RNA sequence: CCUACUUCACAAAGCGCCUUCCCCCGUAAAUGAUAUCAUCUCAACUUAGUAUUAUACCCACACACCCAAGAACAGGGUU
């Protein structure tokens, strides 16, 4: 099965060896414990979170403003918990959900600051030489949310 | 040389050689046999 | 982080000087690398209107290598505009005339065909040989890896490597060779 | 320089990425007419000439002098 | 290897000849290539492999002597031509544009003055079609024409 | 003060001198200004990164157009880090 | 370009005079393998074999009048 060392004898990409599962689990536990201790001792400043709200993912931090393109059935000034957090990150560590982080880990809270309409959007249809011309003006409801705080808990 | 679509050796000393990208029939005895593809 | 606004913006949008070594490299692969850098498509802050291109200094453009018979078959066509002014020149002749034109034209073709292309080409610095002007050398920041790894010659292989490679066959002793 | 680790349940990935400082040894000590004008500017800033020519009053008046500012 | 020496009187002496390395990975094969498991795993730049079938002045060795297959002899001959034209055998010479993967002899090709339309483009050959069956380590097949 | 920068609110002069004063209060030797990264030094648009080192340890590095500006900005970054008014500090709690 | 001649006449012209500089490649060879001869070689290699046009030309940043400069403008001269 041995092949002499030629240009095409081996794949160009470097060979990859799977680490032994015992050492992999040991290293995983060590890293998780280190990050959990950082969370316990509060060794982090600002937190950012990627949160799935409405239909989209928002990269979010405390004091941030977010413009949802629909009405939310919430009074202005009402506080809310954004429950679908995909990612939370600090300066020195990040936590990734698969695909979502647990409710125990992260708590992202927002506040309905504004309920508005968008500026008028023009929908015009035109087809040449067909007397085909149509115009419509649409205003989309919108809600401005302010992200008040992102909290993480040592539940790793 | 005579331009031929198909090269055919005529006598024994007619030899095919691929030179400057194309086939030729050269011949020392009978230069009349010179052919070019 | 924790920079002031103006220094932060300056750092983010500063233009870097890259160095490509064209020795034995395909001009097209050199041009791909250089065109990416010149556009700024290697920066996550890239935008077509942000003018985020970088400087590319390509040296040894005289020693580029064409694969195949491109030296003889690749033809560069130009027209002076006057009747009878159509000129067609092979890659080898163009290389002998201008040891920079081949890489320059490859990069020019790979760049987007808009009004930013010649500004981008202003940030391209081509030098036929190992010599580079002192100010450009002082500007240099990073050197990009050569896209094509140069194969070794037997004259370059070490006797240890030759011994390590096995002998493939037994030549008959009674052979002239 | 990133440490990746699934949690024990395998439902969250934990990434440890401390910021690495630049080693002291990897640092150096601090050292102690219209035509010709446009050519000089183009050479200085590695641009083309076209940028430095003026624009008409129509374009100049079209430019917004109070643009919105974010952050 | 026998060599002829002159002094006039000339005589031929058999000198040291290398032997096949011990323990072929696949003994009892047709060609040395099959014996050493190299059917589709060498290229024009594998000079260590190629020079083992090369006369001291650069010429190829005959298939009868080498024991190579017909297809493998053709592949080795073409790879050696490409290596010579790329300058990878500077010492195997009879007695400046860098190239590689050159199928044709440089003086025998004509410039492509009129490359055709898109559907009938005249392409520049690269490499050799003999190596078309080599091991493919890339998502896209390697192109023989540029 | 949300979104405001420390020295956008507190105007200072000679941040390097002020940093030296603070390090003296902390009984630390004056930091060594040292050029960590640079780009296009001979052009009209240079980029310099200057780092202030305390006993071969980087305390803060800052960018600039000239080496002096980069050093001054590195001093400002060092002051922000010492005072805990970094950009990525814990947000105010409400 | 205007010395003569000629049309002509402080100049413009020809019918007059002066000056004009390098090649391209089809093939023919040398050594020589695949294919131990041979073989000009889309084998490696060595020549005829040359365009990588050689040059030449041009190159001063900053009223008025006259002009061989000129539609205007521009250009040249005004010691
Ligand atoms: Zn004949
Ligand atoms: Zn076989």
């Amino acid at each position: 099965g041995y092949v002499p060392k030629t240009s095409l004898s081996s794949p160009p990409w470097p060979e990859v060896v799977l680490p032994d599962p015992v050492e992999e689990t040991r290293h995983h536990a060590e890293v998780v414990k280190k990050v959990n201790e950082m969370i316990v001792t509060g060794q982090y400043g600002r937190l950012f979170a990627v949160v799935h709200f409405a239909s989209r993912q928002w990269k979010v931090t405390s004091e941030d403003l977010i413009l949802i393109g629909n009405e939310l059935d919430l009074a202005c000034g009402e506080r809310i918990r954004l429950e679908k957090v995909l990612l939370v990150g600090a300066d020195n560590f990040t936590l990734l959900g698969k695909p979502l982080l647990g409710k125990d880990l992260v708590r992202v809270e927002a506040t309905v600051i504004e309920k508005t309409e968008s500026w008028p959007r023009i929908i015009m249809r035109f087809r040449k030489r067909k007397n085909f011309k149509k115009k419509r003006i649409v205003t989309t409801p919108q809600t401005v949310l302010r992200i008040n705080s992102i909290e993480i808990a040592p539940c790793l | 040389f005579k331009n031929k679509t198909v090269l055919k050796k005529r006598c024994k000393d007619c030899y095919l050689v691929k030179r400057r990208g194309r086939w030729y029939v050269y011949c020392k005895t009978h230069p009349r046999h010179k052919q070019r593809q | 982080s924790s920079f002031s606004r103006a220094p932060q913006q300056w750092a983010t949008f500063a233009r870097i000087w890259y160095l490509l070594d064209g020795k034995m490299q395909p001009p097209g692969k050199l041009a791909a690398m250089a065109s990416i850098r010149l556009q700024g498509l290697h920066k996550p802050v890239y935008h077509a209107l942000s003018d985020c291109g970088d400087h590319v200094v390509i040296m040894n453009t005289r020693h580029i290598a064409f694969s195949g018979n491109k030296w003889e078959q690749k033809v560069y066509s130009s027209h002076t505009g006057y009747p009878g002014g159509f000129r067609q020149v092979t890659a080898a002749q163009l290389h002998l005339r201008d040891p920079v034109a081949i890489v320059k034209l490859a990069i020019y073709g790979m760049l987007p065909k808009n009004l930013h292309r010649r500004t981008m080409m202003e940030r391209l610095h081509l030098f036929p040989d190992e010599y580079i002007p002192e100010d450009i050398l002082k500007n240099l920041v990073e050197e990009l890896p050569q896209p094509r790894k140069i194969p070794k010659r037997l004259d370059e292989y070490t006797q240890e490597e030759i011994d390590a490679f096995p002998r493939l066959w037994t030549p008959p002793e009674d052979y002239r060779l | 320089n990133v440490e990746l680790a699934l949690t024990s349940d395998g439902r969250t990935i934990v990434c440890y990425h401390p910021s690495v400082d630049i080693p002291y040894e990897h640092t150096k000590p601090i050292p102690r007419e219209e035509g010709p004008m446009i050519e000089q500017l183009s050479k200085m800033f590695f641009t083309t000439k076209h940028r430095w020519y003026p624009h008409g009053r129509y374009h100049r008046c079209r430019k917004n002098l109070n643009p919105p500012k974010d952050r | 290897f026998r060599e002829v020496v002159e002094t006039t009187i000339i005589e031929g002496r058999i000198t040291a000849t290398p032997k096949e390395s011990p323990n072929p990975p696949n003994p009892s094969g047709q060609c040395p290539i099959c014996r050493w498991n190299l059917k589709h795993k060498y290229n024009y730049d594998d000079v260590l492999l190629l020079s083992q079938f090369i006369r001291p002045h650069g010429g190829m060795l005959p298939r009868k002597i080498t024991g190579l297959c017909q297809e493998e002899h053709r592949k080795i001959e073409e790879c050696v031509k490409m290596a010579h034209r790329a300058g990878l055998l500077p010492n195997h010479r009879p007695r400046q544009l860098n190239r590689y993967l050159t199928r044709w002899a440089p003086g025998s090709v004509k410039p492509i003055y009129k490359k055709g339309p898109r559907w009938n483009r005249v392409r520049m050959p690269v490499g050799s079609p003999l190596l078309r069956d080599n091991v493919c380590y890339s998502r896209t097949p390697w192109k023989l024409y540029h | 003060m949300t979104g405001k920068e420390l020295f956008e609110m507190w105007k200072i002069i000679n941040p390097m001198g002020l940093l030296v004063e603070e390090l003296k209060k902390r009984n630390v030797s004056a930091p060594e200004s040292r050029l960590t990264r640079q780009s296009g030094g001979t052009t009209a648009l240079p980029l310099y990164f200057v780092g202030l080192y305390c006993d071969k340890k980087l305390i803060a590095e800052g960018p600039g157009e000239t080496v002096l500006v980069a050093e001054e900005e590195a001093a400002r970054v060092a002051l922000r880090k010492l005072y805990g008014f970094t950009e990525n500090r814990r947000p105010w709690n409400y």
